[PDB]
């Protein structure tokens, strides 16, 4: 049948495994190969219902949130809770001096200079297949 | 196989790649082919995303964005082509109002420039307002600086930065130069393409001839022999046009009374009574005295039609008893009959407009010294002769005063140019010659023809009557008679050009002993500035470098017979001898860039250049060669004109007339008109102001083009129609080039011998599969 | 070396070599328009 | 009537057979031959009744569920039935820590990767022959 | 529209790239890649409605112009307004010098060349590809 209909790609969650690309060679990130794998399954699963395919986008946002943040070395959310106390204690310029010290803005303009090119080269290349093969050549490396 | 794809692939991708494999195979591709074209496409679809609306819309349009790949039939390297071709798209390109409007009005202001110019130095009317010694000194010092100026300009050794940077600015110079209009902007590019090329025959003569082998030199000597013949042509050309008369009819007096008398000549042999007609019909229509012109037929085969003709007609007809001297005996046998004081000759072609005689003739009563008056063919070396008094006869359309003419003897019979040789001798004797660019009115194969007879008539003419040599004439009509000897001379250069990149090539000599990028840096200047200013001079809609190939093509295929005079030959061996060799200096040429050494490799690149701009001439020469003999269509001039029609019902019909001739007339009506074939119908011809209802027969009607032809006629009605008719007031090249000499290449594979027409058919494949891979708009 | 003194002097400039060009060309081309003129009045009449 | 019509493949269980290849290239269970060939010529044999075919399929799968558990290391049905009145009778809390332990989410992340390239490749390319060649490729190195 | 044309191009603020890069062969540039790159993408940003389009470049002239002073060796504000003073009570002959001595004209000579470079290349030929390319080659050196 015509279940190729169905296959709709990743789309723009492309550009977010992109993103990811970047901060592997930048060394921000500890990949967890298995789990984007698993994420990009799950979102290039077919649906036959159009509306099942918003439901399920809508449900895998806050999981890819939270892949995200397991991606990266930053404190847990744990963390946060039990340290709430001394956040509120901190004024608020302290804490605008330090997110600015955290930001580091090559990063949000690669960001940004990605997120054109991606935007480009949806056109002319699959991205999908791209970033698929990407995940597969890296959980083939973290496996053998 | 369909089992393996079967048992392999699910029934449904199984059926459509067996669809896109039956489809590309009933289209003529191969098997091989086919299943590359599957697997090429396969890949496309799983890389590129050929499902977006991006993609759709490049799919739909398929055949302008690849219009040297066809979707429908694979072919090997067909991803190769569809890569250039989209590399090409990468690379190449795809508030208007303001900017056209500007860069529009722009040009305007610089075109009407010279006319503000010429009347703010009006109202300062003025050297010419001092003594005559002091016009002399200011004049002297003027020159002197000036010259002194260029002269340093010219002998100025630079490098390759400041070199190209004095190019580039002269070209632009140049370019602001031409735009411009006038006579003056002709004198500033004149002046420029003399410095330029004086200064690459400096760098030539000082710098490029090599001392130390004597082969080299050699080599080097013959060259720039060549190259300093053709610059002292060019000079010469230049000379010859640097200032057009533009002569303008003097008006003959209001009296009637005190015009002269003329006798119109019509000399034909051969020519159908149909050509003769018209001639005859335009002579009797032409504006003048009756009892001061008469019209004189000169047939040499006693055609008894051209008799009844001109009887009932009322011209003159005379006949010969021998027929010595062709053209020119037969109208100095006629002489000896006319008594009018001017002489016309009409070739039997050319028509004879009404306003000829009158618009001619003030100029004879005029000056007295004019033994001559010529009126163009269909140029601008005779506006610049008649400067020099140097505008020379071309057998027709001319008037010659009978006294004259008679005091040299008649015609001159002793060269095939007799109208030449007549201009000539009237010369000598102190007479003046006049043009005048007004206009008063084929195939290929006659041109070749008549430039022939001229260039040998030219020969006897320095033969018998060395124009160097003889009395008579003045610096300037010597230049002139010479330039035109010389111009018919250009074979010798032609052949050195032809052969000395192989000079380098092959004997691996150094006739130009010089830098590749300095041989590029003086010698493109030097074609750019000559070719810009010859255009402006001439002043044609179309000018390049490629336009100038083409007369050096046309001009290469004369070579031998004027070279004889001191189709045939294009395949005959001395001439494959030379293709083959300017061949087998491309394969030497690759050997020598792969396999010499890296330091003269640009200068085999070079000459690449130079061999291929031989490949290309000498493959304009054998095109002609077939193209001079396929020539079929005859006499047809479409032009508009408004009409009337009337039917039998006198519904007026105005119409346009699409084309004309003796036997009818085609035209074009306005609007949907039932016209019937065999109505008897009245044409409306106009004439100035004046209407003329010619009755016709309607013969073929096609929708909104009538045919119509015409009843017999009489006197004064053919004299009206041929008054009304004829008798009337009126990259991209080089592509063209390139598909001039591979047409010219393929006919030589299609006619040579045989032992050479398998290397040309083999060489024609090759470059038809090399052309198959270049990217296309 | 009179000769070669202006040559190294102006070496270095084409900008300079193409205004003096341009200027020789312009008034060479006067004198001639000039000529030019007078023997198209001598030859017309 | 006519047999050879009723060859469709192996269809769903073409993924279960993968997902033991998977496991045999992890080393995690024994393979056996000879039974699971059994089972794909059981579920491969052309059976002209629709009404033999969801009967078949009834049948297969709890068979094929005790096949599964037999390949595996843990105790025999015989054991574990004899065993169940203890099983039901210990702690939910530890009974889930075991649960947890045995299962490796490694493995189900690989499943779940593997069930979306199985459904992937069930459009392009029929997965019963080379399910069929690989299966008879290890009888055939196994002979050897 | 939904295949997106509005990928416009940079157009005249080509040229503005091309000054940069040939002075960063002439040394009088401080450079800065990334800033470059992004604002290069930020000018091929496709913008559907053409009042945006054109607000986008009015803000985006500004910007090129801070950025074209952040990236040449002339001197920062600070100083800008600290010598402010000295020229206020310099005289207008020594400001005249002073600019005299300042332009290079060779340059100026060498930037009108590339101007009419530029326009008679974007008659016949897309430079926007070529420039963007050669950002990227820049991105590419500097980052290894």
């Amino acid at each position: 049948s015509s279940l190729w209909q169905y296959w709709r790609g990743l789309s723009g969650w492309n550009f977010y495994f992109l993103v990811k690309f970047g901060l592997l060679w930048a060394g921000y990130l500890n990949f967890h190969p298995l789990l984007n794998l698993v994420f990009a399954a799950f979102l290039l699963m077919p649906l036959p219902r159009y509306s099942l395919h918003r439901l399920r986008h809508w449900i895998a946002l806050p999981i890819g949130f939270a892949l995200f943040w397991h991606d990266t070395w930053l404190p847990g959310p744990e963390s946060i809770m039990s340290q709430g106390s001394q956040v509120a204690g901190f004024s608020t310029d302290y804490l605008i001096d330090l997110v600015t010290r955290f930001i580091n803005w090559q990063m949000i303009g690669a960001i940004f200079v990605l997120l054109v090119a991606w935007l480009f080269l949806s056109q002319w290349i699959r991205i999908t297949v791209f970033v698929v093969a990407i995940l597969l050549w890296l959980n083939v490396l973290t496996l053998a | 196989m369909s089992i393996l794809t079967r048992w392999l692939l699910i029934p449904p991708v199984n059926a459509r790649l067996i669809g896109r494999y039956r489809d590309y195979r009933r289209h003529g591709a191969s098997a091989f082919s086919a299943t590359l074209g599957c697997f090429w496409m396969i890949l496309a679809w799983i890389f590129i995303p050929l499902e977006h609306p991006r993609w759709q819309r490049i799919r739909a349009e398929h055949k302008n964005l690849y219009p040297h790949i066809n979707a429908s039939r694979p072919r090997p390297l067909d991803p190769v082509r569809y890569l250039i071709q989209t590399c090409w798209l990468l690379i190449g390109a795809s508030a208007f109002s303001g900017l056209q409007n500007i860069r529009g009005r722009y040009h305007q202001w610089m075109n009407e420039l010279p006319e503000r110019v010429s009347h703010k130095t009006q109202h300062l009317d003025e050297l010419g307002h001092l003594s005559a010694g002091a016009r002399r000194l200011i004049l002297g010092i003027i020159v002197t600086f000036s010259l002194i100026l260029a002269l340093i300009c010219v002998t100025q050794p630079f490098n390759p930065l400041a070199q190209f940077i004095f190019l580039m600015l002269l070209w632009g110079v140049a370019l602001i130069v031409r735009r411009m209009p006038g006579r003056f902007s002709a004198l500033m590019l004149i002046v420029l393409s003399l410095t330029v090329s004086c200064r690459y025959i400096w760098w030539r003569y000082t710098s490029t001839l090599n001392w130390d082998d004597p082969v080299s030199l050699v080599c080097g000597l013959i060259l720039l022999f060549a190259e300093t013949y053709a610059w002292i042509v060019l000079v010469l050309g230049y000379f010859q046009v640097v200032w057009p008369l533009n002569r303008q009819p003097v008006p003959l007096p209001k009296d009637m009374s005190l015009w002269p008398s003329v006798d119109i000549f019509v000399p034909t042999y051969n020519e159908d009574l149909n050509v003769v007609k018209n001639t005859i019909y335009a002579s009797l229509g032409i504006d003048w005295p009756k009892d001061k012109l008469n019209i004189w037929i000169l047939d040499d085969g006693g055609r008894e039609e051209f008799r009844q003709f001109a009887q009932n007609v009322g011209v003159k007809y005379i006949a010969r008893t021998t027929h010595e001297h062709a053209k020119a005996g037969n109208i100095n046998n006629a002489l000896k009959y006319a008594k009018g004081e001017f002489v016309s000759i009409f070739d039997c072609d050319h028509v004879p407009t009404r306003s000829f005689l009158q618009m001619t003739m003030g100029w004879f009563l005029k000056e007295k010294q004019l033994a001559m008056m010529q009126t163009p063919h269909h140029g601008l070396v005779q506006d610049g002769n008649d400067m020099w008094d140097a505008t020379f006869f071309c057998g027709s359309c001319a008037v010659i005063r009978r006294k004259p003419l008679d005091e040299i003897g008649g015609i001159a019979v002793e060269t095939v140019t007799e109208d030449a040789h007549t201009s000539l001798r009237l010369h000598r004797r102190g007479y003046t010659s006049a043009y005048m660019r007004i206009p008063q009115a084929e195939s290929l194969s006659a041109h070749i023809g008549q430039r022939i007879r001229w260039a040998r008539g030219m020969v006897q003419i320095f033969r018998l009557d060395n124009p160097l040599t003889g009395k008579g004439l003045k610096f300037a009509q010597r230049l002139c008679y010479v330039n035109a000897m010389f111009h018919f001379l250009s074979g010798i250069p032609r052949l050195i050009f032809l052969t000395a990149p192989l000079a380098f090539l092959l004997l691996h000599a150094y006739i130009i002993y010089a830098p590749a990028l300095m041989i590029a840096l003086f010698v493109l200047p030097h074609m750019i500035h000559a070719s810009l200013t010859n255009s402006k001079i001439q002043g044609k809609y179309r000018h390049s470098f490629w336009s100038e190939i083409y007369e050096t093509v046309l001009a290469w295929y004369i070579a031998p017979p004027t070279l004889v005079a001191l189709v045939d030959w294009v395949i005959s061996r001395p001439y494959i001898f030379l293709v083959l060799l300017n061949l087998v200096g491309v394969a030497v040429g690759i050997w020598r860039y792969f396999y010499g050494p890296p330091t003269e490799m640009l200068t085999v690149v070079v000459s690449m250049v130079w061999v291929f701009y031989n490949l290309i001439v000498l493959g304009g020469a054998v095109a002609v060669s077939v193209e001079s003999k396929q020539v079929r269509r005859s006499h047809r001039v479409e032009m508009t004109m408004p009409a009337a029609i009337a039917r039998e019902d006198g519904h007026l019909f105005s119409c346009t007339v699409q084309d004309f001739s003796d036997g009818g007339l085609g035209i074009k009506i306005n609007g949907q008109a039932q016209i019937l074939e065999g109505q008897k119908v009245n044409l409306l011809l106009k004439r100035g102001q004046q209407e003329y209802v010619f009755p016709t027969q309607v013969a073929r009607v096609m929708g909104n083009e009538v045919g119509l032809k015409l009843m017999p006629l009489t006197t004064q009605q053919h004299i009206d129609f041929v008054q009304c008719t004829f008798a009337r007031a009126d990259l991209e090249s080089l592509l063209d080039i390139l598909k001039l000499g591979f047409r010219g290449y393929r006919h030589l594979a299609e006619f040579a011998p045989s032992s050479v027409k398998g290397i040309f058919r083999v060489l024609t494949s090759l470059v038809s599969w090399v052309v198959s891979f270049i990217p296309r708009r | 070396p009179w000769f070669e003194r202006l040559w190294y002097a102006l070496a270095n400039h084409p900008i300079l070599l193409a205004v003096l060009a341009a200027i020789s060309v312009i008034l060479l081309a006067w004198v001639l328009w000039r000529l030019l003129r007078i023997i198209s009045r001598r030859r017309l009449n």
